[PDB]
This record gives C-alpha cells, structure tokens and sequence, in this order.
C-alpha cells in the first residue's frame, strides 16, 4: 500500500506517447511529390493521416477508461503495479493492430487481432479491478467508505468488459503535457535523426563547405522553430486555462481530445509551409492549411473553457468566473491564437497576394501578444473605462 | 470556392463558441 | 502568480526527450551486417552510441541546471512561462548541435555552433534569474524570506554564467518517467513506423499469406516485448525505490543519469539479441551484451540506494532504515535485476551453450519473482530466523 | 579473455555496491 501518483504520471508518459505514435509516419511522408506526383502522393497522405487521427481516438479512450480505473481503485502495491504495466503493454498494440485492421479490411486476421487486443486490455482491467476489491483498503477513500460498496462491485468491473462525469484533472493535464511535449519536439527528432551533414556529402555536393549543407538545410529548421513556437504557444494557453480550473468534466476531456488530436498536425503543417512553393500559387494552400490546422488546435481549447464556464460555479476557479479578475484576460488568452489563425486565414482569400507574409507576421506577433497580453488587456480596460 | 466554404465553417464553430459563451454569461 | 509545478513537469518530459533523441539512430542501425560488414557496421554503430551518451549526459547536465534555476524560483508567470519555454526551446539543439561538432571536429563552424547554443541556455536562464529577482515574491519563499537576499542575488547568478546538494525529488522522479517512458516503448514506434505489412509486399513475396508476413515480422515483436518487459520492471524498481526516499542528494542524481543512460541501450539490445546469430558463437556476444547492459542498468539503482542508506537518517525513510520493516524487501527488489543479469552473464561463459536458454529463463522469472518478490522474502525470513 | 575481464569488472561493480552497503550499517 503506498502512493500511486506516480504510477499514474508514468502511464500517462507511456499513454501520450502511444497515442502520437502515428504521427511519425505523417510526419516522415513525402513532401516533394515533384513532378506532380501530388496525384498519389497526397492520397496515401490522407490515408496516413486519417490513421493517425483513429488511432488517437482509441488511444485516447484506452487512457479514458485507464483513468476512470485508476479513480475507482486510490493506492498501489507490487500487484497493482505490475498489473498496470502489463495494461500498458496491452495498450501499446492498438495502433499498429488498428493500422493493420485498417491496411487489410478484407483479411479477418486484422480485425482477430484488433479484438484480440481490446480484449486482453479488458482483461487486465477487469484484473486490476478484481484485485483492488478483494483488498478493501485499495480502493478510493469513497468507495471503501461507503456502505453502498456491493454495487460499486459491479459497475465499474461491467463498464470495463454522460457530460458531467468528473474526470481526474491531474491526468487531463498530464496526459496533454506528454501530448504538447511530443509534438513540439516531433520534427527536432527528425533534423537529429538523419539531417545531420554527412562529411563525404559535403565534399562532393557542397566541395566541402558545411555552411552550403546548412543553409540547404535551414528550411527545416525554420519549419522547427515555427512548430515548436506554435505548440509551446499553445500549451502555455491549455496550462494557463486548466491553472484555474477546478474539476474537468467529460465534455472538457472530449474538447481537449479534439484540441490535442489536432495539435499533432502542427508539425506537418510547419514541414510543408517551409518547402517552399516550385509554383508560388499552392503556397497559398500551404498557408490556408497552417491556419486552418492551427485554428483547430485552438478553438477547442476555447471551447473547453467556454463549456467550463457554463458551470462555472462549480467548476471553475472564482478568478476566472463571469466578472472575476482574471476573466476578460483568460478570454484574450485562449482567443488569441483562434482570432489571428481565422484573420490569416480570412487574408489568405481577401488578401491572398500578400497570405504568406501575414502569416510569418502572425508567426511573430502571437508570442508577444502573449507576452505583453497582461499590458494589452489592462490598456483595453483602460480605454474601455472612459469611453 | 473550397477555402470559402472551410472558412465559413470556421467562421460557424466560432459563432457556436460565443454562443455558448453568451449562454453562459445568461447563465451566471 | 500561481503554482509552477506544471509548467516543470512539462520541462521535464521535454528534457526526457531531448536527452533520448540520439538512440533513435542508434536503434535504426544497420542490425544485419551479412557477408560480414560488421568490419564498418560496428564502427558506425559504436560511434552513434558514444554520441548518443555525450548527448545524454550533456542534456542531463541542462536539466541539473535548469532545475536548480527553478529551485532558487518559486513561482510562474505568463513571462516567466514564456521565457522557460524559450530557455527549453534552446536546450533542444544541444544534442543536434553536439553531434554536427562531433562529426566535424576539424571544422570551427561545429564547435562555434555549440557554443552559441550553450550560450543562448546561459543567457536565458540569466534572464529568468534576473526576471525572479526583480519580483522578489516569486523567488521561494526562503531565499525571498532571508535577510541575506543580497548574497543570492549574485549566488545562482554566478553559476549559471556538491555530492549533499539535495536534488528535486519530484523532478527527478519526472525525468526518469519520462526517460523509461521513451526507453520502454522505443521500438514499437519503429514497428508501427514502417513494419506494417504492404498489401503489395504479402501478395508478391508471400503470395498473398498476410499470417507469412507477420510470421516475418515476430523476431521484432519478440525483441519489442522483452525490451517493454525489462525497463519496465526497471522503472518498477526505481519507482518502488523512490517512494521511500525523503530527498535527493547529487549523488543520487548522479547515479540516477548512469542509470538512465544505461537503460536508453535496452531496446538495441533486445533489438541485437532477437536477431537469432547465424552461428552458434554469435549468439553470446549477443546475450552477454543484453546481461551486461541490463546489469548496468539496474546496479545503478542499487548503487543510489545505497549512497542513500549512508545518509538514511535525513535521506531514507524510516521504513527503508537498518532494520526497517522493507529493508530486505527493497534490497531484494533493487539487487534482484543485478543479480540475475550477472548470473546470466557468467552462465555465458561457465554454461555457454546454454546461455540463450538461461537468459529467456531469466526473462521469465524476474517478472514473476517481482510480482512474489513480498512472498519469497517473508518465506526467506521465516526460514533463516528459526532455523 | 574479454568476457572475464567485463565479468571481472561487474563483480568489482556489484563488491564495492556491498562495500557501500556495509559501510551504511556501521554507520548506522
């Protein structure tokens, strides 16, 4: 019997990197179809990236129905331990079983395999559960508390084999840290992994000057800076909102899943933004998608806390409820990023012939609207105040 | 034709974002 | 104002990562060098891996620094947020930055590059710094409670232009999650990542039989499973470790980082011992790597412990003290990977031709002697306490 | 050869472990 909040961070660590498994082979695609080979290469794209988003989905409900288990259940030991780490090896195979189901539909062994592993997932929960009730003291202090603890015995193990639910805050905030941190450094990985020059390309296809081989580098790097600028951006808004945030009901998981599940295309977005257009006429398409994907990312993150406010009573910090201190600031916090991705993506259309160089500006203006956003808002409330 | 349509649809999830802003502020 | 732990806990799984970007090359080496290329595919393989420790280590010293930094602060700011954002953002180009000096020492332009980046951390940890000390509020509350505040104005400063130092706790505690986290799952990103079988490849080189395909993959599988398998029982060691101690001290850490470093070269040994050797003789050098690796590992934990029990009375808990009602337990817990690793090792030699056998054995049973670890000690101790 | 002496090197590894250890319990 001990503490298990660690044991739940190191599952959500494991969880945030399951579920952004399949972003690496979005991220590795081919982003020079020349020649147009654009006709397939975007094709088998669209089918990386719709795998990615299913597999995130069912990733993120495994790890919904992890922390439901581990909410019931309130310690640890040896045994429990262990029995989530083997829950957590069961977890890890849903997304290649996924992609394999979905790479062969027609083949029952994919869809065997699928059910296979939901099943043993199943199992170990229903393990888990089985054992921490059979030990009283395992349970949360309620459920071994209350009298009513006979039917707590079958409902929870019957949901392992709907808005207001209470959610764990701590492993919302956990499990979108893991998600911000991949993301973030997904295409530093990259650059480290195989963009490092090599000294015989030098020689031959630079005549040995490493600054030729780091200048044809650079647009990656330019592609880095943005991504990371952009999802840190984002996660300092999602860690400003959930700071004054008291409890995370369903619909907040279900608007941060959304938020994090489009998160994870920034890096893609950044990557073919910065292979500059062979017809300067597509970079228009480059740039509407940066926007569009960046607008997703954080709208929900608006919607979750809109969705907060509307109980705001019980579930949001007073400093942010209608009126409060902090309110009109955590409004322009998290409508920062939406507003400028919608008016990028407005010039995109309005005022396509100069879209690329708004949204560099963008790029640049964002940071230090957040930066001097306490300065900003108290301007606006002064100007607001007398006229 | 495309970008137009993307961007009312963005211009819609915001406007259903105020509102339940709005609703919420009712609500208070 | 407001509670930083958040915003550290996301450095930290951000610094995980930082730290083991360089076995992600390692890990995607040449494994079957046929016709006996290991002549060059070992040097290649034994210069990635020395990069991939500098690169750890060095990362590590980063993070010892950066949570010093925010042990002298307490508290978070949206500028502050925003300035450790970029100090995290300058910390990733250490192991990119690292490797193009390595692979160019001869060329200025490579060592030039890292120095600017070292500076670039320095500099903006001085900022933060200097930021904190402006509003002494959010400095911790001791160095803000102290008369003496003027003598830590220059202190930290200093340091950022020892074996009691106590450590974060929590922080480490975070940085190794986020480090077993990666290690475990390492090379279930690559099967995910370009194992999936095409539909072309199972009709053409295995006539359409999806289970041959598969069957082609297993040796993967096995290595995945086996890896997962040993950090996380690893990671079950050291969590088990750490909820019973009190504090930190840089010896500790110390031992903790060679703990992790060793750990990160799990999955290319499980990924070189599921290669089957083409001879017999091949296979022990296979086996004794992943005993040797695996013994490195895990010996590091015992060693922190142990630094830890010279100090138990201000560093352990009184449970785990001499004598204490789990210090055998622990002992057992810590030295039973040792221990086995060793004997595995040495049957290599004493026993080589069953080596491979006794290592899968040991596989087998350290899971299921730390899962009865609590049975077989209370058995121990009742037959050497009578008899 | 090289494998004795790695296996050589582990035991002086896990010997000065248990030194440590001992130490401890003196001081204890």
């Amino acid at each position: 019997i001990q503490c298990s909040q660690r044991m739940l961070s190191f599952s959500d660590a494991l969880l945030s990197i399951i579920a952004t498994v399949m972003i690496l082979p979005v991220t590795h695609t081919e982003i020079s179809p020349e020649q147009q080979f654009d006709r397939s290469v975007q094709r088998l794209l669209a089918t990386r990236i719709a795998v990615y988003l299913m597999t995130f989905l069912i990733v993120t409900v495994a790890w919904a129905a992890h922390t439901r288990l581990f909410q019931v259940v309130g310690k640890t030991d040896d045994t429990l331990a262990l029995l989530n780490l083997a829950c957590m090896m069961t977890i890890t195979f849903l997304p290649y079983t996924f992609s394999l189901m979905v790479t062969f539909p027609d083949v029952p062994l994919g869809i065997f395999l699928f059910c296979v592993c939901v099943i043993a997932i199943g199992v170990v929960q229903a393990l888990i559960v089985g054992y921490a009730f059979h030990f009283p003291h395992l349970l949360s202090p309620q459920i071994q508390r209350s009298a009513h603890r006979a039917l707590y015995r079958r409902h929870v193990l019957g949901i392992v084999l709907d808005l207001h639910e209470p959610l764990s805050k701590e492993r919302v905030e956990a499990f979108s840290d893991g998600v911000y941190a991949i993301v973030a450094t997904l295409l530093i990985l990259d650059i480290c992994e195989d963009n490092v020059p090599d000294p015989k390309d030098v020689k031959e296809r630079f005549s040995g000057s490493l600054v030729a081989a780091l200048s044809a580098t650079g647009p990656r790097f330019l592609a880095y800076f943005g991504s990371f600028a952009t999802v840190g951006l984002l996660w300092f808004a999602h860690h400003s909102l959930f700071l004054h945030v008291r409890k995370a009901t369903r619909a907040m998981g279900l608007l941060n899943t959304l938020s994090l599940a489009f998160v994870g295309g920034l890096p893609l977005a950044y990557q073919q933004t910065s292979a500059f257009a062979r017809q300067p006429r597509d970079e228009l398409e480059r740039v509407r998608v940066s926007c569009t994907i960046i607008f997703l990312a954080s709208i929900f993150q608006l919607a979750m806390w809109t969705t907060a406010l509307l109980h705001q009573a019980e579930t949001l910090q007073p400093s942010v409820w209608f009126g409060g201190r902090e309110h009109v600031l955590m409004f322009a916090k998290l409508a920062l990023y939406p507003c400028a991705s919608l008016l990028a993506f407005a010039s995109t259309c309005l005022l396509s012939r100069f879209s690329v160089g708004i949204f560099h500006l963008m790029q640049i203006a964002v940071p230090c609207a957040f930066l001097l956003l306490r300065l900003l808002v108290g301007l606006a409330l002064a100007t607001l105040r007398v006229l | 034709l495309i970008p137009i349509a993307v961007g009312g649809a963005l211009a819609g999830l915001v406007l259903i974002v105020l509102i339940a802003y709005l609703v919420g502020r009712k609500r208070s």
